[PDB]
DNA sequence: AGGTATGGCACTGGCCGTCGTTTT
DNA sequence: AAAACGACGGCCAGTGCCATAC
């Protein structure tokens, strides 16, 4: 199939680690992979600044949150989660013989009611926020508490861990206007990952319900085996809220226009790996014009792409065009445009064989300088795209270049 | 009575009495046998109709002697005051214009030689008056200049003399002009030029309350006098088929020919710049004292052109009716609330996501595309291969590391190195080049870096261009598509071999050998046309709905939505890109015609303080919300048959699935307490055209088969025209009423035919043939019996010539003179179906006006708390205090009886038919929709009124209903 | 102390009053951090992450993860990751009781996973597969930020973020490398202080392992260590791969050799603490450094039409975010207080000016701008602001 | 011979401003 | 150093097709 020659584009080029056996789907959905390469973490990097900047950067109402990765404190007994215990704890029982015959099987019960348990989701501790963080906007009931952070999940050795990085916002609204505000969210959100994609209808929504009877949405990727779950938007209303925080309910009151109320809360929940995945899928593309048109490259959107430019040059001499290609990536790197140095590696092969890694690594534009920019300073350009030949100036590339990225956005 | 000699259900007894005269004489024994011999012959005179129950009420008293009179004296007690302005306007010494024009803010009168005086307002009972406004600051107006017997007025900006870094956005009453005196009399009349624009910058126009003021419109009474059709404009224009007298008389709408043509005398001149189009504020504020000149001629040329027109308007359309009509259809009134904001956002928005998924899409295709530049490859492409890829030149002037400490050194070196080599700008050319590395085509379709609104990539490419297609590799029944210049859009068949930059004819061959083997030319089609010649091919052109005469202009048209579907139009790509392309064009394309006009409405926010009371103390009131109104700007004839135009408001789409921001006319929204009460005529022009025939066939109702068809149907059951005719050919009633008036106006019968295949798809030619004759031949036989006789709408046909090819045609019911440039003498045989249509069309218009007199004086008469609303060609809507929504329903019901009466008396009819007594439904709703059930769920909107804005279904109540609930008075204590 | 309550009252630090401590602090187990010190050690590690990262060829990003799966070492100091199915099963049917306690408790050693200590070992694990990328150029390094997890004296977890470089170079050249490297982490923590003076650097030694280097930052209390950086040989990259060294081999020279280790690591959260202490340094403010105060400007409207000042500083808020500045709409609260508390809460907050909007503005367009540090009020014309505040940032990084 | 109105985008053509090359 | 001239590019105006309402 198509999904063998993605997965093993992403090994060599550094997306992904690990060996070929350890790279499966279940695997890569479970989040018990190996990890990601340099420019997987870049990518990642990438999508969660991008998610940032849609959520939190333009809203005067959202704030960001931090939450410990573990739960301490007496927990409910079951659930089956792990249990976070020091080295000499495993002796100062055993040791001075604490009714070693059969109470020692009773201790279960103290592991399961003493040990925390690490984070499984980022709604609880963003929750755990909600009274202090009501002095910022002087008690306005709607507003936001957003955080990227991993969580980890029991898979199935016999129990393995799969760590997930996500993306959480929990939203207080005046109860009236509940449902109003979740079709708005499951639009913007619809809209955002739609906007990075090369075929935004594999991205779909589905309405659900719960068994409590509350509305809720969700929204999948189609993989070419099946849709899978990347986000989850839930209508919890004020349960968790009030079971927080049981005592003088008037402690959590805000404002609706002249009115106090008890927020309901709308959480939505997207996992970053899996939007990760999905966009890496997107991005191959797995008609007689196209299928003769066989070359294989990563086209990721300008705004999530690892690397931007591509540096190297000519034949010539070596000191002066070491010289400007070091002046060329300070300036480029000094603006925020990260760059890949070719020219610091010897030459080893020809134009073909360039052009073919930086497409399999997506990078947008080979920049190449030769004797003739030092005679009259006009680089040749190439682009990923079209892969089309241009000369250029070098005193606008800085700009150009900012330009490029800048208005992609708004495509 | 209870029955007429054809055994159908008249008027009741008592409503009969009330309206009709006693001592009307009957019908003579002729006439009854004419008559029942037509209705056996044609085969009706068996059918017998359930009888429908009977109404009874107390009609308020009637004035004169008959409906004439009394419909006479309603118009003159209506339009007495406001003639009596006009003439007063017509005796009227100005003085000459001020020597030179003030600059203060406000209202400035200028008195005798050349005094000035700020005044609070002109206070005067009649105006000419004009207003400028400068489009670079948005709607605000600019300056006004207005004329009164015995003085001149000029109106200065507040934003136009003083200069400041901020003018707020939102538009309040405070920054229009005033107008309106407060509570030398009653009555106010204001005359202009597309006088509705000017209206539309009044802030007491934008109260709640109704006005007195009204306004009368040169270009209006132009075009009821000697106006002209599109296709007569266009001649017109360009005489700068057979007959040329009325050219003489006649002219544009334009002031400056309006003037030549009533008036004479040297030409009107404008000015070259046209600052307030295209201008600045300081030009604006440079050019003060020319601008001004420049208006009070305009105001001057505009007062001659009322003065010369009046009298022919009074002497062409004799009847009061007329005139009060006009002046109630002036006053039209639209709220709106803080939710027409966001429709605005909601839909813009939507419209951009479908756009750019759209340009993702053909985007990618074009960057693919630029890789078949290597060697050549596009010269094998089966749609790419003409297109032009050359290349243009780019043009000039004539070993083991260590740390180190020193690195400053290297950096400075390395920044002044890239900036000496940076400073060799002088051998660049001042004028960039455009991507001269891209092929041609491509180069076309990227934006200009230097551009503000440039992107990355062929981000100008959309569906309508000629490139599209070949980029998407569309295909017809396995052949590639093709356009010729003069052919339009069609498709290549491959196969020739007498020789019918080369096309690469192999190609196409192989790919339609791949094709078929998935299931003099061997096609056949629209016919090859060999005046295309694309060696080794045939060409073919694209069916097109209105025959093989018309080009293809874009095979994502609409209607090729099913050809899709079919599979007989395919994409290249495969899959549902095609279907989604087709889809997404058909849900953005009113949009994108039409998002200028409707995002452009200008809008008044009425602050809390000039409120109604009833509105604040309602418990939906809501608080930080926003309400306000928008003025169309209708020309209240805009038409030969005097119909009214308005830009935006008569063009608005109905609230439809899969087109966005369909929702339009459901954003006009009653604050809380008022309620909108509408109706619309059934089946009008129908009736009219049947009620002609029967008058001139034998003076009874039904005394025709048309008419006799027309009278029974019942709308509920189905059974009208439109319902029947849908079912016999098995389309919607909406397609069913232009295939129906498209035959009763002069359509052949290839029209109708091709007409049904475009609506049924599952039909065929000679289906569709067959199903057009037998619907031509029964309602029209031979012209006459000599070696319209027979048929069953023949006496109306004839009715309508006979009034077409009179010396001075008039309206039959109120006796309006048809315009002059389109009469016999000027014009012999030329126009003869806009001719024709104009009768019935005009006395629609007839029609509308009778209703507006009715409805105003009922109003009046029980003091009902409403103003009119709007109404579009048929239909009338009514904003009004919700306690009273019920009485002004039975108003209504009421108008539509008389307004019914009215067009039989003048006719020679005494009776009227139960059946189209009253109004099949009136309605009742918060806000303006087609039905009042709909949600109106639309991509702009997909939760719907109901969930988004709390919008709660309205009610349709007939008259039985709205009997009981009122018991049949209008008093406001039963 | 005061800082710390100011902290609080800010939303700096999380949490209640008494939930917050000095021993807390320096620990890592504390309630965490609220909005502003979120965005302050974001700010921190963005800085960071430029400084050591972006301006090199040879240094990557590395992703390793949390926890290491599999067997373990038997006995040891760390916190072990335990089942509760593999104590359920005994719900229903024991197992005999009795004498395997002890043998559950070794087995527990035996199978456990365990928590990321430090992101030495998960870079090691990238080591051979990372010089590919490279094409076995020995001198590389590879850098991560993330959270690690401490014992601290019922043991209680402790979590720090934490940045770490791991840098494989020759050995002939590991001590000025070493050198070289103290130098630059000195010197880029001097850059941002006010008073560089109280960062020291010192030097020592270990049994197992070369020379190495300390950071330390006087608090008032006392020198609490920020980094550290050692010379570690290359005892721990031939642990994880013993026997063969075919692989391990790199270039130098055109001869194969096994790199040297040297491994620098650094604590964000006692940085950021200790740059919160640098800044406090009559009237209570925080002069945080341009490059990582949180909240750059704060808006607020005067007296006059409440729609059309909210509209202008509207249209003002989003042409400042257009631009990456960061903005605290203050002009939605409608001004309910006096000037002199808006003032004294931007100032304990850190930010750079505060932007008033008044009627007066609709006339001309001049707004008043004051300075954090000047406290000086100046008449600004609102379409030059932003450009004043970039350049402003921009002469701050450049110095 | 359907009639009456409205408007938008795509494509073509013409004119004129302005630049760089070549004479003097 | 200043003037003839041939080419490129932007705006305005016009024609065609298509899409809305009654
Ligand atoms: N394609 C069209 C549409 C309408 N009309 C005219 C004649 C109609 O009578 C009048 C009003 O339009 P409706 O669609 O409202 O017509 P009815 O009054 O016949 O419809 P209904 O009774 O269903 O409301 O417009 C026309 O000539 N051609
Ligand atoms: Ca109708």
């Amino acid at each position: 199939e198509g999904s063998e020659a993605l997965l093993e584009i992403c090994q060599r080029r550094h997306f992904l680690s690990g060996s070929k056996q350890q790279l499966s789907r279940d695997s890569l959905l479970s989040g018990c992979h190996p990890g990601f390469g340099p420019l997987g973490v870049e990518l990642r990097k990438n999508l969660a600044a991008e998610w940032w900047t849609s959520v939190v950067v333009f809203r005067e109402q959202v704030f960001p949150v931090d939450a410990l990765h573990h739960k301490p404190g007496p927990l409910l007994p079951g659930d089956s989660a792990f249990r976070l215990v020091s080295a000499e704890t495993l002796r100062e029982i055993l040791q001075d013989k604490e009714l070693s015959k059969e109470q020692l099987v009773a201790f279960l019960e103290n592991v399961l009611k003493t040990s925390g348990k690490l984070r499984e989701n980022l709604l609880h501790g963003a929750l755990e926020h909600y009274v202090n963080c009501l002095d910022l906007v002087n008690k306005r009931l709607p507003y936001g508490l957003a955080q990227i952070g991993v969580c980890f999940h029991p898979v199935f050795g016999v129990k393995s861990i799969g760590e997930k990085t996500e993306a959480s916002l929990v939203w207080f609204t005046p109860p009236r206007t509940s449902n109003q505000w979740l079709d708005f969210w499951l639009r913007h959100r619809l809209q955002w990952w739609r906007k990075f994609a090369m075929s935004p209808s594999n991205f779909s929504s589905s309405d659900c319900q719960d068994e409590e009877g509350r509305k809720g949405n969700k929204l999948y990727y189609n993989f070419p085996w099946g849709k899978e779950l990347i986000e989850t938007l839930w209508n919890l209303g004020d349960h968790e809220l009030l079971h927080m925080y049981p005592g003088n309910v008037s402690k959590l009151h805000g404002r609706d226009g002249r009115k106090n109320v008890v927020p309901c809360v709308l959480s939505v929940n997207g996992d970053l790996d899996r939007g990760m995945l999905a966009y890496l899928y997107d991005s191959f593309q797995l008609f007689t014009r196209k299928k003769n048109l066989h070359r294989k490259v990563l086209k990721l959107h300008p705004c999530l792409a690892p690397i931007k430019v591509a540096l190297d040059v000519g034949r010539g001499p070596t000191l002066e065009l070491r010289q400007v290609c070091q002046g060329l990536f300070n300036e480029l790197l000094e603006n925020g445009i990260s760059v890949w140095p070719g020219y610091l590696e010897t030459m080893q092969s020809s134009l073909e064989q360039l052009y073919s890694k930086y497409d399999e690594m997506s990078i947008l534009f080979t920049v190449l300088v030769t004797e003739t920019t030092l005679e009259n300073g006009l680089i040749h350009l190439r682009s990923r795209d079209t892969t089309m030949k241009e000369m250029m100036h070098i005193s606008k590339l800085k700009d150009f270049l900012i330009k490029y990225i800048s208005s992609a956005k708004n495509v | 009575l209870r029955h007429n000699p054809l055994d159908i259900q008249m008027l009741s007894r008592g409503l009969h009495e009330q309206i009709f005269g006693q001592g009307g004489e009957m019908p003579g024994e002729a006439a009854v046998r004419r008559s029942v011999e037509h209705l056996q012959k044609h085969g009706l005179w068996g059918q017998p109709a359930v009888p429908l129950p009977d109404v009874e009420l107390r009609l308020p008293p009637l004035y004169g002697d008959n409906l004439d009179q009394h419909f006479r004296l309603l118009a003159q007690k209506q339009s007495l005051p406001y003639l009596e302005a006009a003439n007063l306007l017509l005796q009227a010494q100005l003085p000459p214009k001020p020597p030179a024009w003030a600059w203060a803010e406000g209202w400035t009168r200028y008195g005798p030689e050349g005094e000035a005086v700020p005044v609070a307002i002109p206070e005067e009972r009649a105006l000419v008056f004009d207003v400028e406004v400068c489009l670079a600051e948005g709607t605000c107006p600019t300056l006004a200049v207005a004329i009164s017997p015995s003085a001149w007025y000029s109106w200065c900006s507040q934003r136009l003399v003083e200069e400041r870094y901020s003018w707020t956005s939102q538009l309040s009453p405070a920054d229009l002009i005033p107008l309106e005196v407060p509570t030398d009399w009653q009555e106010q009349l204001v005359v202009g030029h597309n006088v509705s624009f000017d209206r539309a910058h009044i802030r007491e126009q934008y109260l709640i309350q109704g006005s007195r003021m009204r306004f009368l419109d040169t270009m209006s009474m132009h075009m009821a006098i000697s106006g002209l059709s599109s296709f007569q404009r266009s001649l017109w224009i360009a005489a700068k088929i057979s007959s040329w007298d009325w050219l003489d008389i006649s002219s544009v709408n334009s002031l400056a020919e309006v003037h030549r043509l009533y008036v004479g005398g040297p030409p009107l001149e404008k000015e070259p710049r046209e600052l307030f189009v295209k201008g600045t504020m300081k030009d604006i504020r440079e050019n003060f004292q020319d601008l001004m000149q420049y208006c009070a001629q305009d105001v001057w040329a505009t007062h001659e052109v009322f003065q010369q027109q009046l009298p022919l308007f009074l002497e062409r359309c004799p009847h009061p009716v007329t005139l009060a009509g006009m002046l109630e259809m002036g006053v039209s009134y639209l709220p709106v609330n803080q939710n027409w904001e966001r429709y605005l956002a909601e839909a813009q928005g939507t419209y951009e996501e479908l756009q750019r998924e759209m340009k993702k899409s053909l985007m990618d295709l074009a960057n693919d595309a630029c890789q078949l530049l290597s060697g050549e490859r596009y010269k094998e492409d089966p749609w790419l291969w003409d297109l032009e890829w050359d290349l243009q030149e780019f043009k000039q002037k004539k070993l083991g590391p260590c740390s180190e400490e020193e690195e400053f050194q290297q950096d400075v070196m390395a920044r002044a190195c890239l900036q000496k080599l940076k400073g060799t700008t002088e051998l660049l050319p001042k004028r960039p080049q455009h991507l001269p590395g891209h092929p041609g085509w491509y180069r076309k379709l990227c934006p200009r870096l230097d551009d503000p609104a440039w992107t990355p990539g062929p981000s100008l490419l959309s569906l309508q261009m000629r490139v599209t297609p070949k980029l998407m590799a569309l295909t017809w029944d396995g052949f590639p598509l093709h356009y010729s210049e003069r052919h339009g859009w069609g498709y290549l068949v491959p196969g020739r071999r007498d020789n019918l930059v080369v096309c690469p004819y192999r190609a196409i061959e192989s790919l339609y050998r791949k094709h078929c083997l998935e299931q003099p030319s061997y096609h056949h089609g629209n016919g090859p046309y060999n005046d295309v010649d694309i060696p080794g091919c045939w060409f073919f052109k694209l069916p097109h709905k209105d025959g093989n005469s018309c080009n293809v202009g874009s095979p994502f048209a609409k209607d090729f939505l099913p050809k899709m579907e079919d599979g007989t139009l395919q994409a290249g790509p495969g899959g549902a890109s095609g279907p989604r392309a087709l889809e997404i064009n058909k849900m953005i394309s009113f949009w994108r015609n039409a998002h200028k006009r409707i995002s452009s409405q200008m809008v008044v926010w009425l602050p809390r303080s000039a409120l109604p009371r009833a509105v604040i103390r309602h418990p939906d009131y809501d608080e930080e919300g926003l309400y306000g109104a928008i003025l169309p700007q209708v020309v209240t004839a805009g038409t030969i048959t005097r119909r009214a135009v308005e830009p935006t408001w008569l063009t608005a789409s109905n609230a439809r699935p899969d087109r966005v921001g369909s929702e339009l006319k459901a954003m006009v929204q009653a604050p809380p307490g008022y309620t909108l009460v509408g109706a619309d005529v059934d089946s009008q022009e129908l009736w009219i055209a049947a009620v002609l025939g029967d008058a001139h066939f034998a003076g009874m109702h039904g005394c025709t088969a048309f008419g006799w068809m027309t009278l029974q149907g019942r709308k509920s059951r189905g059974t009208d025209l439109h319902s029947k005719t849908a079912t016999t050919v098995g389309i919607s009633r909406e397609h069913a009423k232009i295939f129906n008036y498209g035959r009763i106006y002069g359509a052949g019968q290839p029209f109708a035919e091709r007409l049904l295949m475009q609506f049924n798809h599952r039909l065929t030619q000679q289906e569709a043939a067959e199903k057009a004759q037998q619907m031509y031949a029964a309602t029209k036989g031979l012209r006459w019996y000599r070696l319209w006789k027979g048929g069953t709408e023949s006496e109306m046909f004839n009715k309508l010539e006979s009034i077409a090819t009179s010396d001075i045609p008039r309206t039959p019911v109120l006796g309006c003179c048809i315009s002059r440039a389109l009469e016999p003498s000027a014009v012999q045989e030329e126009f003869m179906t806009s001719r024709v249509n104009w009768v019935v069309q005009s006395s629609a218009v007839d029609y509308l006006h009778l209703m507006l007199v009715a409805m105003k004086w009922l109003f009046e008469e029980f003091a009902i708390d409403g103003r009119f609303c709007i109404s579009i060609h048929d239909e009338v809507r009514y904003l009004v205090r919700e306690e009273d929504r019920y009485r002004a329903a039975l108003a209504l019901q009421i108008t539509n009886l008389l307004t019914r009466c009215m067009f039989a008396y003048k006719l020679g009819l005494n009776d009227l038919p139960q059946s189209v007594a009253f109004f099949s439904a009136v309605d009742i709703d918060r806000c303006l929709r087609k039905e009042v059930t709909m949600d109106c769920k639309t991509p702009s909107n997909p939760t719907g009124m109901e969930r988004r804005y709390g919008i709660p279904q309205g009610e349709a109540l007939d008259i039985y209903q709205i009997i009981e609930l009122t018991k049949g008075s209008l008093e406001k204590r039963s």
